């Protein structure tokens, strides 16, 4: 899923 | 600003550029996106909450998921 903000 | 609702306040909540359920800005890596509306929500804020971030392709949230 989409996260406003992601580790990678 | 970005956001005309909150003019971009940090200290400020915000539902409509911030988590949906709780305008929190924090944790963003814990905010998905909804594939339907684009709005976000904390992990944690969800009914029932999520202890984790979902592996599949696509997420739903309340408003826009199909009857279960
Ligand atoms: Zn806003
Ligand atoms: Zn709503
Ligand atoms: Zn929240
Ligand atoms: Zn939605």
């Amino acid at each position: 899923a989409r996260t406003k903000q992601t580790a990678r | 600003p970005s956001c005309k609702h909150c003019k971009d306040d940090v200290n400020r909540l915000c539902r409509v550029c911030a988590c949906h359920l709780c305008g929190g800005r924090q944790d963003p890596d814990k905010q998905l996106m909804c594939d339907e509306c684009d709005m976000a929500f904390h992990i944690y804020c969800l009914d029932p909450p999520l202890s984790s971030v979902p592996s599949e392709d696509e997420w739903y949230c309340p408003e826009c998921r199909n009857d279960a």
